RNA sequence: UCGGCCUCCGAAAUAUCCUUUUCUAGCAUGUGUCAUAUCCUUAACUCAUUGUCCCUUUUUUUU
RNA sequence: UGUUGUAUGAAAGGAGAGAAGGUUAGCACUCCCCUUGACAAGGAUGGAAGAGGCCGGCCU
């Protein structure tokens, strides 16, 4: 629900990848396709977890400052090859509301 | 760990040559002593301004009064009496044993 | 210190109740004060339930 | 195709974008029965029920009538074969269909699939209906669920669910809803047993 | 920045700044 | 033609950088390519056999 | 090293090397090593001095070893005496050639105040 | 090991330490007071029976002692 | 209704200096002791091991 | 009718790269240079010196 964070996370994921490319004395994107970053360490990659390949939701500035309106547009997020869809870290985590409901139910059943 | 005789001799001479802000240079002279242990040994025990004499009557009276005042705070008390805090502490306990008899 | 604190008022003029617990910014809006009695349903919106009457 | 739906779900953090990404690929209408089906299966694999899948399915139900009809078909298909599911997958499908029923994305008409008898229902089916009604109660409440559950326009649909013909089945369904904790729904059945 | 939507500059964002309309509006 | 060998490691077997050395820790002393070429041009490749 | 076989293989290697770069470069290194405090280092250096002394005949390493007895340090003086002990054990009958050389060194050591110098 | 130094020889470093301790402690002992023997040991020249001590650390620790102080004031 | 950021080079790391030849570059002219720590030292001092302990209960593998 | 009008780099042979214990980080003051388009940055922190008085020596 916090759009500031989503902007900050896209920036930060790009800074980490760019620092790894700086370390190799090159920034050309085709020597460094995302397979070299996202592939897990068990196959030799760096294994970084992803958060910045999402579409960032947006609405018109003048009304969204004024009230809470609906998402009407999307900005891009990090570049990828358009057929490929990098997994999102947020998806593999249960929300807290889900966890609290589940917790009381599980404990009640244990008793 | 504990301080031998010869180690104390080295430490006194090395402070006399290098002064009191170069404990890393002084630690290099000793065996298995770090800089912090050298400093602690100097101020606790080896410093010449530490007075290892018997306690006067005045000095004891100030001890008993200040220990009533600020209880258990021996670093605050100790420069007012002019003894080391450890010295002040054990002599306080001595007098308390003595008053128990 | 007034400067490092925040005081929120809920009254007949202020529909929202705002606060800042552990690392979270929280805003409570009661249903009686919502326009059109509508709830947004998305992530990040907790639905608080009245314990006695079992109602959100 | 199932893979690309699954990667599209897992790549999108919010339900709104997940729908946007699926719509942007523009599948033909012949695919839609499978797509809805896939959205259910992904939902069943989770540990707990997550609101994401109920909201995603609901937004598809509001966009076109094709998706709504397709989810109505899937409710009947899934309830027929409930015994195939593991207990977690069973609990998640039940909570998702309760979500679709509560927000009126789906007609109550589908609920005529359920038929309560000693010989009609398997054990897993009985658990499915337990979680389903226990959950619908939790969202709406007993007075609201009663008000909607006895209704003149929906009278034909619920007759398998509230079995007036056979006294043995009527006593069964009374006992069933009682042991769940939804005793109140039984009261008009109880009178019909007294008469 | 067309129609009051988008980044005034895509520079330092980490992205190309392409904006499309939401297709799942009702 | 830049071989990128640690010179200390090659000559002595000791490097002050350790794993941080950014040159090759290898001790072989074969000739370079241009050295082979100069010996072939001058005729002094194998003449001492 | 703690294992003794590593130490005696090491001492042997000193004699083999001294056959290639000559006893003086080897011997200066070994004589410098006698200033060390720990006894296991010094006893082995002593054995290696005798090893080279035997393999490259004792007139080569004698003068420098006898000169090192004048160094004013106790362990060095005990060390030179110790390696002469091993040397005479190693050369055997061939040691009739150097008994007149090292007789005054030993009578200096036997008059010494330190008991170890005498043992 | 020429360009940046590698490692350290702890045995020879300990030899150096013994020299530096010696120089330090020796600069506080006047030349009459201590006699250095043939093997590197030290005798106290104040005390009439000339005790001989193994290091300069021991000589300094001796010169602190009470037997030395009594023998000192007679001389 | 439309909306599409970048791509690279060197230096801060493997010194520097001296001597003799080799290659090349650039020029300029000409009417003692009790009882306690410590320090130093000695002995090519060693770096775990598997070598029936079977002993014991009224106790005994059945045609 | 010649000759010291000098320098760079390399090879061979030697010396060996700051820090009052060890391993090192640098930025400058003067005057001597090198790379460089430099009002930038490097060349081991670029290298080399660094208290006072008297006639290399002596005194504190
Ligand atoms: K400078
Ligand atoms: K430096
Ligand atoms: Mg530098
Ligand atoms: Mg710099
Ligand atoms: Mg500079
Ligand atoms: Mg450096
Ligand atoms: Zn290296
Ligand atoms: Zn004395």
């Amino acid at each position: 629900n916090t759009q500031e964070l989503l902007d900050l996370l896209v920036k930060c994921e790009n800074k980490i990848q760019t620092r790894i490319k700086i370390g190799l004395n090159s920034k050309m994107p085709s020597r460094f396709p995302p397979v070299v970053f996202y592939t897990p360490k068990e196959l030799g990659g760096l294994g970084m977890l992803s958060m910045g390949h999402v579409l960032i939701p947006q609405s018109d500035l003048r009304w969204s400052k004024q009230t809470d309106v609906g998402i009407t547009h999307f900005r891009s997020g990090m570049s990828h090859e358009e057929d490929q869809l990098i997994p999102n870290l947020y998806r593999y985590i249960q929300p807290w509301e889900s966890e609290f409901i589940d917790s009381q139910r599980v404990w009640a059943e244990y008793a | 760990g504990v301080w031998r005789n010869t180690e104390d001799e080295i430490l006194k001479a090395a402070v006399m040559k290098y002064g009191k802000n170069q404990w890393s240079r002084i630690a290099s002279l000793l065996h298995r002593k770090s800089a912090k242990q050298c400093k602690a040994r100097w101020y606790e025990w080896l410093d010449p301004s530490i007075k290892k004499t018997e306690w006067s009557r005045e000095e004891e009276e100030k001890l008993l009064h200040l220990a009533k005042l600020m209880p258990t705070q021996w670093r605050t008390i100790a420069p007012i009496i002019g003894r080391t805090a450890a010295q002040c502490l054990e002599h306080y306990e001595f007098l308390l044993d003595k008053a128990a008899q | 210190q007034w400067e490092n604190s925040f005081v929120s008022v809920y009254s007949k003029d202020n529909p929202n109740l705002l606060f800042n617990m552990c690392g979270f910014e929280c805003r409570i809006l009661p249903k009686c004060r919502t326009s059109y009695e509508e709830f947004t349903h998305k992530d990040g919106v907790w639905n608080l339930q009245n314990e006695v009457t079992k109602e959100r | 195709f199932r893979r690309t739906i699954y990667l599209a779900i897992q790549s999108s953090l919010d339900f709104e974008e997940c729908a946007h990404k699926l719509l942007k690929m523009e599948f033909p209408e012949s695919q839609t029965k499978e797509l809805c089906n896939m959205i259910l299966d992904c939902c069943a694999q989770q540990r707990t029920y997550e609101k994401f899948f109920g909201l995603l399915a609901g937004r598809f139900c509001m966009l076109k009538k094709e998706y709504m009809e397709s989810f109505e078909g899937i409710f009947k298909e899934q309830y027929d074969t409930i015994h195939r599911l593991e207990t977690n997958k069973l609990r998640n499908v039940a909570k998702m269909f309760a979500h679709l029923l509560y927000t009126d994305s789906l007609p109550w008409s589908v609920l005529e699939c359920i038929k309560l008898s000693e010989e009609t229902t398997t054990s897993s089916s009985r658990i499915f209906v337990k979680i389903f009604f226990q959950e619908l109660c939790e969202y709406m409440g007993l007075p609201k669920l009663n008000a909607r559950l006895k209704d003149e326009t929906l009278q034909p649909f619920f007759e398998g669910l509230l079995p007036r013909d056979n006294p043995r089945n009527t006593r069964f369904a009374i006992n069933f809803f009682t042991s769940i904790g939804l005793g109140g729904l039984t009261d008009e059945l109880r009178e019909h047993l007294k008469n | 920045m067309y129609n009051g939507i988008g980044l005034p500059t895509p520079r330092g964002s980490g992205t190309n700044g392409y904006v499309q309309r939401n297709l799942s509006l009702v | 033609y830049q071989p990128d060998i640690c010179k200390d490691y090659k000559e002595t077997g000791f490097c002050g950088f350790g794993d941080s050395c950014k040159f090759l820790h290898d001790r072989s002393d074969y000739k370079h390519g241009w050295q082979i070429e100069r010996e072939l041009d001058e005729g002094r490749y194998g003449v001492y056999e | 090293a703690h294992k003794k076989a590593i130490r005696r293989a090491t001492v042997n290697t000193f004699g083999y090397i001294a056959k290639a770069i000559g006893p003086h470069d080897v011997l200066a290194t070994l004589l410098n090593n006698l200033k060390v405090q720990e006894r296991q280092n010094r006893v082995c250096t002593t054995v290696a001095i005798a090893i080279v002394a035997e393999t490259c005949s004792p007139f080569t390493v004698l003068p420098a070893l006898m000169n090192e007895y004048r160094v004013p340090e106790l362990n060095v003086q005990n060390g030179v005496l110790k390696s002469l002990s091993f040397l005479f054990e190693y050369i055997g009958e061939m040691g009739k050639d150097y008994i007149y050389a090292v007789t005054p060194l030993l009578e200096d050591a036997l008059m010494d105040r330190d008991l170890v110098h005498r043992q | 090991m020429s360009f940046k130094r590698e490692g350290d020889d702890w045995s020879q470093l300990n030899v150096l330490k013994k020299r530096r301790v010696g120089d330090l402690l020796a600069s506080y002992i006047p030349e009459d007071e201590a006699l250095m023997l043939r093997d590197g040991r030290f005798a106290c020249a104040i005390c009439p029976h000339r005790p001989v001590l193994d290091t300069l650390a021991m000589l300094t620790a001796h010169r602190a002692g009470k037997k030395h102080l009594s023998s000192l004031q007679l001389f």
